[PDB]
RNA sequence: GAAACAUCUCAGUAUCGGGAGGAACAGAAAACGCAACGUGAUGUCGUUAGUAACCGCGAGUGAACGCGAUACAGCCCAAAC
RNA sequence: ACUCGUACGGUCACUGAAUCCUGCCCAGUGCAGGUAUCUGAACACCUCGUACAAGAGGACGAAGGACCUGUCAACGGCGGG
RNA sequence: GCUUUACUGCAGGCUGUCGCUGAGGACUCUCACUCCGGGAGGAGGACACCGAUAGCCGGGCA
């Protein structure tokens, strides 16, 4: 039979439907006041959340964060550019809001480490994702067969060398064959031009 | 070429800034629940260095000594009360629609609360014309047809220190003095008067304006300069 | 007045003072920062990669 | 100048002589889908995009006869090289 | 550099911000597509090749699959119950 | 920032104490107001096209422009016969 | 370096359109959102702000 989980996922697949738009008219209001990251006891989407890697565990902590919506808050050149490097409208970032949310909260979070995120929706001026950090220190991780891999040296601060789910996709490593001749193994080892 | 003098302005350096730490009180209404049970005495007459004009020193009733925008016609000794049935007597604030019609008003609230916004330099005053339940018809220092709420506050009277304008600055050293006191940079040069890349009329063998100077409203700035969107120029016509 | 030797007398201020943190004397007492290790500026060490030639 | 509409002249089609028709060149409708339509959409970004920044030339004082001869018989037509011409009048 | 120059080129270079390790990153196919009755995680080396592809179709730019090597290693959740 | 400011304000420009004065010109350029009609992009909408799409056309039409008006202590002009 | 009705672009301003954005070719409302108010509450209101795109102006700048 179908889980509990199975309709918080349906009801996510259309977040402008339902009793979910009304739900989401009305947190929205309270999260606009809210701050930049914002430590929450529980995750809005539990499917989502499992589904990433969560647990209700000891050194496992989930944390919204609202980042500005649109394109790169560009500074106008101030020296001499050739016509093609004149922009500032058009120009946008190569990292994505979901990526700038997730490092905003590992920072806020030094201790812990970006397991996974996912989107809770937007407004007209921000976007909202919740953030899965883990803490690498505590014994209730240390002992799990399924978390314990991120307590290793390697993996600390794996958010700003993009080894999030969210930073590989972003660093165009979905694809395992055509498409990905200049991201595999690395933009850098590439040259860049992925 | 390089920003012009206005463009040195918005960046709020010390040239620019006013005396703020020279200043004496930011001029706001009394904060009354409802009630009128609020009046004072006023103590002393000082001269306030932002406005160039009076400004009265109030003891109020549960002990607040405030600085009021004084309007004309006010000494020590005098009683001035704050509140809905207050006195219709100059030096009195009380709203907009228990003061009667063809009374001239000053230190008038925008929205009402604020504390007062307009008709609050040297003589001016504004003048309360048309009443009604949702609208109040203030006619400003300007000429223009103001209409607001009735809730809004005002004192009654015209500004004090009238007619300052009537006497000339006579020499440059005055006008520094005052100037000083202000949040302005003085003297002023004339673009015409600069190199090319100070100014759009800068430039040229003799002194005239590069094209010709009713700008357009669109224009950004570091060219808006000149006649700023003039509906017409001179005087004749 | 020049701007060469008579502007020279006027010269008695003391700004760049010995760090704290690197021995240098480049810590400029009035700014309370460090013009060469970055004291007073960053908790890392004043390094750019312009010290030294592009491939060294 | 004149020229007649209707004329007999060879035909590369049917390999003999036959009474052609004289028509005008009317300019074919683009579709917009060509590879140099593909190539303005793809190669404009921010500030100068090259060739495509270029705006059309001038013209010559007199341009060629810009015709299409029309076969009577088998209907099929054929180009032929044009002569300068400042107007070209058809007759009947 | 294109014997000017704007796209292009120099170059994702210089330089800047953030961060890990002794190495990093990648990685067990929603792959490949010598189309197959075929291959079988990933880096890297040789080659494929200055080939395909891009380009005021100018100057210039420029892969991959495959192959020969090196080394080889496959696994854990979410959900169902 | 202006601003502990509010039109007797303060911003932007021109001229340059006082005294006597400051003519004519709105065609061009600028600014501003108006505008039946004309022109005027994208989205959505309608027709054609495509089992879809590219694409072609139509309808509607903002600011702007055409057009009209105001304005020279606005740029400036004040001749030849 | 500087100028402009040089070429090409880039900011900026104005304007339409989409998102935020809701209820009953012009209109009412309040629940988002904005502002005022210490507060109660008041003004405004699906507009404005902001994100995106489109047209016009655009030596202010390259
Ligand atoms: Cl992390
Ligand atoms: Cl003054
Ligand atoms: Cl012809
Ligand atoms: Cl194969
Ligand atoms: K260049
Ligand atoms: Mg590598
Ligand atoms: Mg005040
Ligand atoms: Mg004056
Ligand atoms: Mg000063
Ligand atoms: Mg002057
Ligand atoms: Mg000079
Ligand atoms: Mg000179
Ligand atoms: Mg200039
Ligand atoms: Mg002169
Ligand atoms: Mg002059
Ligand atoms: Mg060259
Ligand atoms: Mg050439
Ligand atoms: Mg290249
Ligand atoms: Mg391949
Ligand atoms: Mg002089
Ligand atoms: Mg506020
Ligand atoms: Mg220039
Ligand atoms: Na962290
Ligand atoms: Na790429
Ligand atoms: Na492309
Ligand atoms: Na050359
Ligand atoms: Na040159
Ligand atoms: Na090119
Ligand atoms: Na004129
Ligand atoms: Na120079
Ligand atoms: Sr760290
Ligand atoms: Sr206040
Ligand atoms: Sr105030
Ligand atoms: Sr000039
Ligand atoms: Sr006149
Ligand atoms: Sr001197
Ligand atoms: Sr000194
Ligand atoms: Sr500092
Ligand atoms: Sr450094
Ligand atoms: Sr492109
Ligand atoms: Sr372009
Ligand atoms: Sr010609
Ligand atoms: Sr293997
Ligand atoms: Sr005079
Ligand atoms: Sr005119």
């Amino acid at each position: 039979a179908r889980s509990a989980y199975s309709y918080i996922r349906d009801a996510w697949k259309n977040p402008g439907d339902g009793q979910l738009a009304e739900l989401q008219w009305q947190r929205q209001q309270e999260w606009r006041n809210e701050g930049a990251v914002e430590r929450i006891e529980r995750p809005t989407r539990l499917d989502k959340a499992r589904s990433q890697g969560y647990k209700a565990k000891q050194g496992v902590i989930v944390a919204r964060v609202s980042v500005r919506k649109g394109s790169a808050r560009k500074r106008r050149h101030k020296a001499g550019r050739r016509s093609k490097r004149q922009g500032v409208t058009r120009i946008t970032r190569r990292k994505d809001i979901q990526r700038v949310a997730e490092e905003r909260a590992s920072r806020t979070f030094p201790n812990l480490r970006v397991l996974n995120s996912y989107s809770v929706g937007q407004d007209g001026r921000q976007k909202w994702h919740e953030v899965i950090l883990i803490d690498p220190n505590h014994p209730a991780i240390q002992n799990d067969d399924d978390l314990s891999w991120i307590c290793a040296d390697d993996q600390a601060d794996r958010v700003f060398r993009g080894l999030t789910g969210a930073g590989r996709r972003n660093r165009g490593l979905s694809g395992k064959g055509k498409g990905s001749e200049k991201t595999r193994p690395s933009l850098r080892s590439n040259g860049g031009k992925g | 070429g390089r920003r012009i003098q206005g463009q040195r302005r918005g960046r709020g350096t010390s040239t620019f800034r006013a005396p703020s730490h020279r200043y004496k009180a930011d001029l706001e209404h009394r904060k009354v629940e409802d009630g009128d049970v609020i009046a004072g005495t006023v103590v002393d007459i000082e001269h306030d260095p932002a406005r160039s004009a009076p400004v009265a020193a109030v003891e109020f009733e549960d002990g607040d000594r405030r600085l009021i925008l004084a309007p004309e016609g006010v000494g020590v000794g005098d009683e001035l009360q704050v509140g809905v049935s207050a006195e219709i007597a100059p030096g009195n604030t009380l709203p907009l629609a228990e003061i009667p019609e063809g009374v001239p008003v000053c230190n008038v609230e925008s929205s009402p609360g604020d504390g007062g916004k307009f008709a609050r330099a040297s003589g001016v005053n504004a003048q309360l014309l048309t009443h009604d339940r949702n609208v109040a018809v203030v006619k400003l220092p300007s000429g223009e047809m103001k209409r607001l709420d009735p809730q809004c506050r005002a004192t009654i009277g015209v500004v004090a220190g009238g007619g300052r304008t009537d006497k000339p600055f006579v020499k440059a050293g005055n006008k520094h003095h005052k100037m000083k006191a202000r949040g302005t940079k003085w003297p002023n040069v004339r673009g015409v008067a600069m190199n090319a890349v100070d100014h759009p009329f800068g430039g040229g063998g003799r002194q005239h304006p590069g094209k010709p100077k009713s700008i357009s409203r669109n224009a950004p700035p570091g060219r808006k300069v000149g006649d700023i969107a003039s509906k017409r120029t001179g005087r004749g016509g | 007045t020049g701007a060469g030797t008579p502007s020279q007398g006027k010269k008695n201020t003391t700004t760049h003072t010995k760090c704290r943190r690197c021995g240098e004397k480049s810590y400029h007492t009035k700014k309370k920062v460090c013009s060469s290790c970055g004291f007073g500026k960053s908790a890392k060490r004043r390094d750019y990669e312009w010290q030294s030639k592009a491939g060294e | 100048m004149q020229m007649p509409r209707r004329f007999n002249t060879y035909c590369p089609h049917c390999n003999e002589h036959q009474e052609h028709e004289v028509e005008k060149v009317r300019s074919g409708r683009q579709t917009g889908m060509k590879w140099i339509d593909r190539q303005r959409e793809r190669n404009s970004g921010i500030g100068n995009d090259g060739k495509f920044s270029k705006v059309p030339g001038g013209d010559k004082p007199t341009k060629k006869t810009d015709l299409k001869y029309r076969c009577g018989e088998c209907g099929k037509a054929h180009l032929r090289e044009g002569w300068r011409a400042g107007r070209l009048e058809f007759q009947e």
